[PDB]
């Protein structure tokens, strides 16, 4: 473990020096993203049954 | 002690790292989301059953076409299925019985798999001489293949019980980049949407993020109390979810450099084996060793629905790129589409 | 029913592992078995043109070994040297040492042609046969056929139904001898069938025990001059010995009809008896009951030494007890607490041969019960030699009937060779006595049930490989090979047109495969893999299985009088399995147990695969 503590120190030297953001901003954007893509999530917003391969679609290519 | 003289120094950085984050922790996602409407009882049903494997299913992965999927089983076979009809496209008998994982290349031209052979084997799905043949065996790891994902046809990333991950030039058949740091077997990896980054999750109960190109660990996320089994990227590329033996899923943010949210309940007592988000990221689907898959409101931490269709462990799942459907694989030997 | 039926070629998978675990897939071990030799022979002669000349050369030397005279050997040695030595050298096709070439040539130029002239070449042929060639043999059909044949052997369970009984031959103390044919091959044998009741009554359990043990110490090396054993087995009520058949009666019987024999006729019987005794004595057994009643005749009049029930093993622990018939025992034998070895038979032989010439034991002067006076004359009377006798005969008898072992013929020195070198036997060629070429003087005419005691008779059953393989080779071997080749050729042409299964065992990590049966019997084809046991009906792929993980244990058990494996499965569930043969049974047990213990050792190391709380 001689040079095991050496590289563990300088790994953290890197991990420490990134510029972080506030959580409220991070959560805000997460929330924003979901909201902007809710229309396009078929598990949240049903598509017509005839467009769904797993309910009523007939024609496939 | 030269090693002491750099151990407390490992602490005065591990504290400095807690500090900068605690300073950023001004609110919680649950507080920010406390206003928006609930998702409402997500009551999905089983729309297809895939029968064919003869023993436990350990892993599956959707093609980018949201139609074909590969599964991998204790029965020593990959099966590529067409979910729309239920037909099998290929049934691939493997050289080693002990496969644990499988992957589908974005192009649909290749599939990969591996297990205790410690090898990631790539299968050409369209041989010029119309056949399915092994086209490469990637050898280098000194432990078992636990997960793998193609960046493209000539590049793949692999996780392993030897504690490493690795990018491979498929042609050269070499590790173009190694990713060391983890102190326990690595169980899973997810590739960022831009495939410039990827996260990994390991039995050390930590998750890491890596620079695909520079080959370094940028950030290490902790909080779980036990093995991380599954890991999944949030669609926008700035967050990811993990599932643990500790009976919880957790959400981590890249730029906040910390955990936002924990999904658990006092009834849910066994480990998560698999996770992914729906297309919008609003839902987090997780698979359990209790035979169910729970559907969580990613934003509010509420349980939105359950998928109760399997008679043994739910071992894997995926959500189609088009968001149309979920696939659950199980130790009971069946996959179901929901 | 009666015909020998070989298992299918798929038996190779099970059988190869059985043999390999036992060290029996080596050139020495296979080459020196009769059927192994014959199958190795075909492979070299027909299917590899680099080993053709080697085996040809080998068989030509082996013919050479058996040439009777020195002149036949000058001619043949020269033919061999011409074809297999000089021509190959000129053809640059001679894979043999300079010393080999010179040993033979150096001898041949001096016209010295002993039967072992070509020994160095024998060892170098084996050297050239033993590597790549032997490996290519294993990789071929002919080893597949060896396995089929070996399978039948190691699964031999003899009963009475397997034989056909003709008529009686004699009676004895606890049982009787019979004439039998063996159904499958037709080979005629003698069946001695002693009864356990009478044995436990006379308390001669140590006797029957001795004979079976002495027989197996004797029944190797195809000796022409002892009645040898091919099998031994048991039934509810009796003990069988399947022995070499002799129909011509005994020399006691014939002495009485013919009367005393000439000096010339005794000689022939003596010659054959001496080679019998040489055989037993080289395997550390003294017969002890050498007498005319105990010598048997076949349809041509050649002789064999018969009942082994009083014979002794003198290798480890030397006998001292007086045993044998009274007018033939040795001074040492009668003496209380005195060790003796083979010396006993040499004295008895001298007694026995005098009886042929004179009608009575030398030491008996018509005394019936009185063993004592016989014994006292044995220990004082230097036997009186009639003037009728030749001086050659005289010294032979005087040599054999020495009272001290220190002097006797066949005792101090070199055994039977001292006898063979007597002037009495000086006309004989001993090679020719062995090969049975001397004409016989007489051709015979052509017209309280106990469950406890049963376990004393476990380890009685026995089959002598060497004996069984010769029976097969000389009878059914060629025709069954031809037949089961034809069977298989049509199996191939059937499968090729009925969508042949490109074998499901190939190109994976299958450990073993083969037929077995299972109730819930049902015959299915099984494939054992490192983490599971698949199985299938015919015309499909495996569509069900069992995992190494869910196997709790594997034991042998008994169903409807058969031996079958029992797997205890995780869910308190059971699984039962029949095999066709004892080797199959033994090998599945071992491989299943190996595989699940190793599989369950692995799964525990892998967090994704093992069970959780
Ligand atoms: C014409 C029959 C001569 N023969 C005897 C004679 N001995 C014999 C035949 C049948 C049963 C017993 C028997 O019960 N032996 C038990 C026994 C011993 F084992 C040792 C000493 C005394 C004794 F009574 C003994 N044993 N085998 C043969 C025989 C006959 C024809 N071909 C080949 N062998």
């Amino acid at each position: 473990s001689i040079a095991q503590a050496r590289k563990l120190v300088e790994q953290l030297k890197m991990e420490a020096n990134i510029d972080r953001i506030k959580v409220s901003k991070a959560a805000a954007d997460l929330m924003a993203y979901c909201e902007a893509h809710a229309k396009e999530d078929p598990l949240l917003t049903p598509v017509p049954a005839s467009e769904n391969p797993f309910r009523e679609k007939k024609f496939f290519c | 002690s030269e090693l002491d003289q750099l151990r407390q120094e490992a602490e005065q950085l591990k504290n400095q790292i807690r500090d900068a984050r605690k300073a950023c922790a001004d609110a919680t996602l649950s507080q920010i989301t406390n206003n928006i409407d609930p998702v409402g009882r997500i009551q999905m049903r089983t729309r297809r059953t895939l029968r064919g494997h003869l023993a436990k299913i350990y892993a599956m992965h959707w093609g980018t076409d949201s139609r074909l999927l590969v599964s991998a089983s204790q029965d020593g076979k990959l099966i590529i299925w067409d979910s729309y009809t239920t037909n099998k496209v290929h049934a691939i008998p493997l050289r080693s019985s002990w496969v644990m994982t499988c992957a589908y290349a974005p192009s649909g031209n290749y599939v990969a798999c591996g297990g205790l052979d410690n090898i990631c084997s790539i299968y050409n799905l369209k041989t010029r001489e119309g056949n399915v043949r092994v086209s490469r065996e990637l050898a280098g790891h000194t432990g078992y293949l636990s997960c793998c994902r193609f960046l493209d046809d000539n590049q793949i990333v692999t996780s392993s019980g030897d504690t490493t991950c690795a990018l491979w030039d498929i042609e050269t058949g070499q590790q173009t980049t190694t990713f060391t740091g983890h102190t326990g077997d690595v169980m899973s990896l997810s590739l960022a949407p831009d495939t410039r980054l990827f996260v990994s999750g390991a039995c050390d109960a930590s998750a890491k993020l890596w620079d695909v190109r520079e080959g370094m660990c940028r950030q290490t996320f902790t909080g779980h109390e036990s093995d991380i089994n599954a890991i999944c990227f949030f669609p926008n590329g700035n967050a990811f979810a993990t599932g643990s033996d500790d009976a919880t899923c957790r959400l981590f943010d890249l730029r906040a450099d910390q955990e936002l949210m924990t999904y658990s309940h006092d009834n849910i007592i066994c480990g998560i084996t698999s996770v992914s988000f729906s297309k919008s990221g609003r839902l987090l689907l997780a698979g359990y060793d209790d035979f169910n898959c729970n559907v969580w409101d990613a934003l509010k931490a509420d349980r939105a629905g359950v998928l109760a269709g399997h008679d043994n462990r739910v071992s894997c799942l995926g959500v189609t790129d088009d968001g149309m459907a979920v696939a659950t694989g199980s130790w009971d030997s069946f996959l179901k589409i929901w | 029913s009666k015909k020998i039926l070989l298992p299918e070629p798929s038996i190779r998978s099970v059988m190869q592992k059985y043999l390999e675990d036992r060290g029996e897939v080596t050139f020495e071990k296979i080459f020196s078995q009769k059927l192994g030799y014959l199958l190795f022979r075909d492979f070299c002669l027909k299917h590899l043109e680099e080993a053709k000349p080697l085996v040809e050369f080998y068989e030509e030397i082996k013919k050479y070994e058996k040439l009777e005279t020195e002149e036949e050997r000058l001619v043949c040695s020269r033919e061999i040297f011409d074809t297999y030595i000089m021509k190959e050298l000129l053809a640059c096709s001679h894979p043999f040492s300079k010393s080999a070439i010179e040993h033979v040539q150096g001898h041949l130029v001096k016209k010295q042609v002993p039967p072992d002239l070509f020994q160095p070449y024998i060892e170098e042929i084996c050297q050239n046969l033993r590597g790549d060639v032997f490996q290519k043999f294993i990789e071929s059909d002919k080893f597949t056929r060896f396995c089929q044949w070996k399978n039948v052997e190691l699964n031999i369970h003899l009963t009475m139904n397997d034989f056909s009984v003709h008529r009686i031959i004699g009676r004895g103390g606890f049982g009787e001898v019979y004439g039998c044919r063996k159904a499958d091959t037709g080979k005629m044998y003698a069946m001695k069938c002693l009864d356990k009741k009478r044995i436990k009554m006379k308390q001669g359990e140590t006797l029957a025990l001795n004979e079976r043990i002495m027989l197996s110490l004797v029944s190797t090396g195809d000796c022409p001059f002892i009645v040898c054993m091919s099998y031994a087995f048991h039934t509810p009520d009796k003990l069988s010995f399947i022995l070499d058949l002799m129909n011509g009666g005994d020399l006691h019987y014939h002495l009485s009809q013919h009367g005393v024999f000439s000096e010339a006729d005794m000689r022939f019987y003596a010659a054959e008896i001496i080679l019998g005794l040489e055989h037993m004595h080289n395997r550390f057994v003294v017969y002890r009951d050498l007498k005319p009643a105990n010598i048997l005749l076949d349809e041509h009049g050649h002789v064999r030494i018969s009942d082994l029930g009083l014979a002794c093993d003198f290798s480890k622990k030397k006998p001292h007890a007086s045993v044998g018939t009274h007018g033939y025992m040795a001074p040492e034998v009668l003496q209380k607490g005195v060790a003796y070895d083979s010396s006993a038979d040499w004295f008895s032989l001298g007694c026995m041969l005098f009886k042929l010439l004179r009608g009575h034991s030398p030491f008996r002067q018509h005394k019936t019960k009185d063993k004592h006076e016989i014994d006292r004359m044995t220990l004082t009377m230097a036997v009186e030699l009639p003037d009728s006798f030749s001086p050659e005969l005289r010294s032979l008898l005087e040599g054999l009937l020495q009272r001290d072992v220190n002097r006797r013929l066949g005792c101090l020195g070199r055994g039977a060779q001292e006898v063979k070198e007597s002037p009495f036997f000086r006309s004989l060629d001993w090679q020719m006595v062995f090969l049975q070429k001397y004409p016989p003087p007489l051709i015979p005419p052509r017209g309280k049930l106990l469950d406890s005691d049963q376990e004393l008779y476990r380890n009685f059953p026995l089959t002598i490989s060497e004996r069984w393989q010769q029976e097969v080779a000389e009878t059914v071997f060629d025709t069954i090979n031809a037949e089961t080749d034809r069977l298989e050729a049509r199996k191939k042409t059937k499968n090729k047109q009925l969508g042949h299964e490109e074998d499901y065992a190939l190109g994976k990590d299958c450990i073993m495969h083969g037929y077995m049966s299972k109730m819930g019997w049902q015959r299915r084809y099984f494939y054992l893999f490192p983490n599971r046991l698949e199985w299938r009906g015919e015309g499909e792929a495996p569509q069900s299985l069992l995992t190494m993980e869910e196997i709790q244990s594997v034991e042998e058990t008994q169903i409807k009088e058969r031996k079958c494996l029992l797997l205890k499965i995780r869910g308190g569930k059971q699984f039962v399995l029949q095999c066709d043969s004892d080797p199959e049974l033994v090998q599945w047990k071992k491989e299943l147990r190996d595989a699940y213990r190793e599989a369950q050792q692995l799964v525990q190391r892998v967090p994704k695969m093992k069970n959780k709380p």
